[PDB]
C-alpha cells in the first residue's frame, strides 16, 4: 500500500502543474479559467483518464495496436497518439534548457536576477523595491527577456543562435539518451528522495508567497471569477485542453502506463485517485503564484495583470522572484531548479519511453534488431534536439509559444479525445465496452462514465471547436505582439498534421481492403477478437 | 430488481440431457450478469457457470468445462442452462443467481429447482 | 481451483451469546472479493455480507465481519432465535469460483 501511494503520488505531477498552469490561468485572467477548467475536469478529463488506461489494460499493447482491436477504420488515433507526443517532445525539453541555464547562473555569491547593476540592464531599470516611488522595468523580467531568453523583436528575426542554451539542449538530450539508453529510472530507495522533494519544495514557495505582503490582492485576482466579461474563445479551449494535457491522455502514453499494470486492480479507484490528486497539486501551486504575483502588484503600483509576462515566462518570473527574498537566496534558488529539473526529467523518460515503443511496435521487424534500438533511439534524439535548436535563436520564445499553443494542445486534443470518445461510446458501443470493463474490472464503469463517453465529452469537444471558429482570434505571445500570418499557417500546419492522421487512416484502409464498399465498412468497423 | 424464477427440474436418465429455464422479473435482465449455483443433497454449493451481461464472456466450472452450456435471451428476459451428458453426481437444486458486481456478490437467488437422475 | 473451508463445521448455540465463524483459503483473496450467505433452513440463501464487513440490506446489525488475506471471519455481537441458519463464505476474485462448506447454528 505505502510504496503505491508513494508512486501515485510521484509519477503523475509534472510541469504540467508547476509551469503551465500558472500561465494559462494568468493569460485568461485568473478566477474566469477555474469555472471551465472545472467543467472539463468532470464529465470530460477524468472519465476520459479512466477509459485511456482501461484500453491499454484491455488490448495489452500500445496505442498503436489496441485500436486495430476496438475498431479497424480508427486506427489513426495511434498515430495522431504519437505525432502527438513526437511534437511534444521536440519542444517540452527546451524548458529544462532554460531550467539548467538557471541552474548555472544560480552558482555565484549575488544571483543575477537581484540587482540590475549588470551590462545586460536597459536604463530604464528600476530596483523593484525602489520602484513604488513611467516605463520602469523589473530587474527579474529583463533578465529574463535580455540574458536568459535574448528576446527578438518577433518570430521574424530569429537573429543569432544562443551557444549556451544550445549547450543546455544538448546537456539535457545527452542525459535523457544515456538514461533510456541504460533504462535508468527512479525505482531504488532513491524514490523517497525524488517524489517527495517536489512536493517539499512546493510547500516551503507556498508558505513564502502567502507570507508576502501583498499576497490578498493576488489571491483575490485568483479566485474571485469575472463571470460576465472572460466568456471568449479562448478561454474554453485552453481550460479543457489544460486538463487533457496535464492528464497526458491523448498523448497515448498512459494507454502504456496501462498496459503494464497487473489487471486484477482496482483501475477506477486508482484513476480517480490520480486525476483528484494531479488537479489538486496544479490548483494548490496557482495560490502560491498568484500569491507572489500579488505581492509584485503590491510592491510596485500597476495592477496585477500587467506585473509578469503572459507568456510561457510566468514561472521563471515569479518563482525567482520569490527566491530572491529568503535566508541564503543561492541555496534556494539552486534546490528550486533542481527540483524543476527532476520533475522534468521524470516525465521526459517516460514520454520518450512511450514514443520509442510505439515506434519500435510500429515496425519491429527492422526496430528490434538487438542494436537497432541503441541506434534508433540516438537518431530520435538527435532530430528532436536539431528541431529544439529553432526555440533557442534569439527569436526561439516565439516558435516555443507556437508549438506550446498548436502542436500538443489546444484543438488537436479536442479533436484526438472527440474520435476515442465517439468510436467507443456509439461505433463500438457502450454496452460492449461495459461489459468488457465488467469482466476486467468486476464492475461496470456506471452513469457518471457512461454519459460523460455518450454525450458531455462528445458535446463539449464540438461546442469549444464550433465556438472557436465561430469567434476566432489569433495568438499574440505576451499580449503587445501579433503573430503574421504565416506564422499562423505553420501553427495551424502542426495541428493539422496531427488531426489528419484520422481522415487519411480512414480512406486508406478504406480503400487499401478489397470488396465493396459497405463490405469493406463493415469488415472495418467491426472489431477483432 | 425483485423476482427470479427457475423451471424445468425433474428425473432424467444418467447419461442423458436436460435444459433448465430461470425467469427473471422487476430489473433490465440485458445488463445484470447471472451465474448458476448447484446445491447437492448434502447440502453443499458449487458454482456451475456463469454468462456475462452481454453473453459475449462466458465462464465454467472444471466438473461441468464441456458437459454444461450456458446461454441468454435477453427479449425474452429468461436464461438457459442446456445439459449434454449428465454424470451421477449431477443431481442437485440447481440456482439461478444474479452476479453482475463481483465486489458485491449474488444479490438475488431464484426458488430453486431440483434434478435427479437414476 | 482455490478451495474455501470453514474450520467450525457445527456449532450449537443459545440465544444471547456471542458467535463467530472462521472462513480459510487455499490462496490469498482481496478483501474486496469475499461473501457471506444466510441460508434457512428449507429456503434458499441470501446475501448477507461483501466486501468482508459490508452489511446487506436486510441483515441485522448484529452481524459483522473482518479479515485478510488468507483467512476470513464473521461475527454476532448477540445471537437470537432468528438468526439459526446455514452460513457460507464465498470467494469471488477468479473462477472457478468455491463456496466455503458453510457451517450452521443450531439453536
Ligand atoms: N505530457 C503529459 C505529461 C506532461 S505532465 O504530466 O504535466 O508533466
Ligand atoms: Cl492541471
Amino acid at each position: 500500500k505505502i510504496d503505491f501511494v508513494l508512486s501515485v503520488a510521484g509519477g503523475f505531477v509534472g510541469l504540467g502543474n508547476v509551469w503551465r498552469f500558472p500561465y494559462l490561468c494568468y493569460k485568461n485572467g485568473g478566477g474566469a479559467f477555474l469555472i471551465p477548467y472545472f467543467i472539463f475536469l468532470f464529465g470530460s478529463g477524468l472519465p476520459v483518464f479512466f477509459l485511456e488506461i482501461i484500453i491499454g489494460q484491455y488490448t495489452s499493447e500500445g496505442g498503436i495496436t489496441c485500436w486495430e482491436k476496438i475498431c479497424p477504420l480508427f486506427s489513426g488515433i495511434g498515430y495522431a497518439s504519437v505525432v502527438i507526443v513526437s511534437l511534444l517532445n521536440v519542444y517540452y525539453i527546451v524548458i529544462l534548457a532554460w531550467a539548467t541555464y538557471y541552474l548555472f547562473q544560480s552558482f555565484q555569491k549575488e544571483l543575477p536576477w537581484a540587482h540590475c547593476n549588470h551590462s545586460w540592464n536597459t536604463p530604464h531599470c528600476m530596483e523593484d523595491t525602489m520602484r513604488k516611488n513611467t516605463n520602469f522595468t523589473s530587474p527579474v523580467i529583463e533578465f529574463w527577456e535580455r540574458n536568459v531568453l535574448s528576446l527578438s523583436p518577433g518570430i521574424d528575426h530569429p537573429g543569432s543562435l544562443k551557444w549556451d542554451l544550445a549547450l543546455c539542449l544538448l546537456l539535457v538530450w545527452l542525459v535523457c539518451f544515456f538514461c533510456i539508453w541504460k533504462g535508468v529510472r527512479s525505482t531504488g530507495k532513491v524514490v523517497y528522495f525524488t517524489a517527495t522533494f517536489p512536493f517539499a519544495m512546493l510547500l516551503v514557495l507556498l508558505v513564502r508567497g502567502l507570507t508576502l505582503p501583498g499576497a490578498g490582492a493576488g489571491i483575490k485576482f485568483y479566485l474571485y471569477p469575472d463571470i460576465t466579461r472572460l466568456e471568449d474563445p479562448q478561454v474554453w479551449i485552453d481550460a479543457g485542453t489544460q486538463i487533457f494535457f496535464s492528464y497526458a491522455i491523448c498523448l497515448g502514453a498512459m494507454t502504456s502506463l496501462g498496459s503494464y499494470n497487473k489487471y486484477h486492480n482496482n483501475v477506477y479507484r486508482d484513476c480517480m485517485l490520480l486525476g483528484c490528486l494531479n488537479s489538486g497539486t496544479s490548483f494548490v501551486s496557482g495560490f502560491a503564484i498568484f500569491s507572489i504575483l500579488g505581492f509584485m502588484a503590491q510592491e510596485q503600483g500597476v495592477d496585477i495583470a500587467d506585473v509578469a509576462e503572459s507568456g510561457p515566462g510566468l514561472a521563471f518570473i515569479a518563482y525567482p522572484k520569490a527566491v530572491t527574498m529568503m535566508p541564503l537566496p543561492t541555496f534556494w534558488s539552486i534546490l528550486f531548479f533542481i527540483m524543476l529539473l527532476l520533475l522534468g526529467l521524470d516525465s521526459q523518460f517516460v514520454e520518450v519511453e512511450g514514443q520509442i515503443t510505439s515506434l519500435v511496435d510500429l515496425y519491429p521487424s527492422f526496430l528490434r534488431k538487438g542494436y537497432r534500438r541503441e541506434i534508433f533511439i540516438a537518431f530520435v534524439c538527435s532530430i528532436s534536439y536539431l528541431l529544439g535548436l529553432t526555440m533557442v535563436t534569439e527569436g526561439g520564445m516565439y516558435v516555443f509559444q507556437l508549438f506550446d499553443y498548436y502542436a500538443a494542445s489546444g484543438v488537436c486534443l479536442l479533436w484526438v479525445a472527440f474520435f476515442e470518445c465517439f468510436v467507443i461510446a456509439w461505433i463500438y458501443g457502450g454496452n460492449r465496452f461495459s461489459e468488457d470493463i465488467r469482466d476486467m474490472i468486476g464492475f461496470p464503469p456506471g452513469p457518471w462514465m457512461k454519459y460523460s463517453w455518450a454525450v458531455i465529452t462528445p458535446v463539449l469537444c464540438v461546442g469549444c471547436f464550433i465556438f472557436s471558429l465561430v469567434k476566432y482570434v489569433p495568438l499574440t505571445y505576451n499580449k503587445t505582439y501579433v503573430y503574421p500570418n504565416w506564422a499562423i499557417g505553420l501553427g495551424w500546419s502542426l495541428a493539422l498534421s496531427s488531426m489528419l492522421c484520422v481522415p487519411l487512416v480512414i480512406v486508406i484502409r478504406l480503400c487499401q481492403t478489397e470488396g465493396p464498399f459497405l463490405v469493406r465498412v463493415k469488415y472495418l468497423l467491426t472489431p477483432r477478437e | 430488481e425483485v423476482q427470479l424464477v427457475e423451471s424445468g427440474g425433474g428425473l432424467v436418465k444418467p447419461g442423458g440431457s436436460l435444459k433448465l429455464s430461470c425467469a427473471a422479473s422487476g430489473f433490465t435482465f440485458s445488463s445484470y450478469a447471472m451465474s448458476w449455483v448447484r446445491q447437492s443433497p448434502e447440502k453443499r454449493l458449487e458454482w456451475v457457470a456463469e454468462i456475462s451481461s452481454g453473453g459475449r464472456y462466458i465462464y465454467y466450472s472444471d466438473t461441468v468445462t464441456g458437459r454444461f452450456t450456458i446461454s441468454r435471451d435477453n427479449a425474452r428476459n429468461i436464461l438457459h442452462l442446456e445439459m449434454s451428458s449428465l454424470r451421477s453426481e449431477d443431481t442437485a437444486m440447481y440456482y439461478c443467481a444474479r452476479g453482475e458486481v463481483r465486489q458485491r456478490g449474488f444479490d438475488y437467488w431464484g426458488q430453486g429447482t431440483t434434478l435427479t437422475v437414476s | 481451483e482455490n478451495v474455501l473451508t470453514q474450520s467450525p463445521a457445527i456449532m450449537s448455540t443459545s440465544p444471547g451469546e456471542k458467535v463467530t465463524m472462521t472462513c480459510r483459503a487455499s490462496s490469498s483473496v482481496g478483501s474486496s472479493y469475499l461473501h457471506w450467505y444466510q441460508q434457512k433452513s428449507g429456503a434458499s440463501p441470501k446475501l448477507w455480507i461483501y466486501s468482508t464487513s459490508n452489511l446487506a440490506s436486510g441483515v441485522p446489525a448484529r452481524f459483522s465481519g473482518s479479515g485478510s488475506g488468507t483467512s476470513y471471519s464473521l461475527t454476532i455481537s448477540s445471537v437470537e432465535a432468528e438468526d439459526a441458519a446455514t452460513y457460507y463464505c464465498q470467494q469471488f476474485s477468479g473462477y472457478p469460483l468455491t463456496f466455503g462448506s458453510g457451517t450452521k447454528l443450531e439453536m
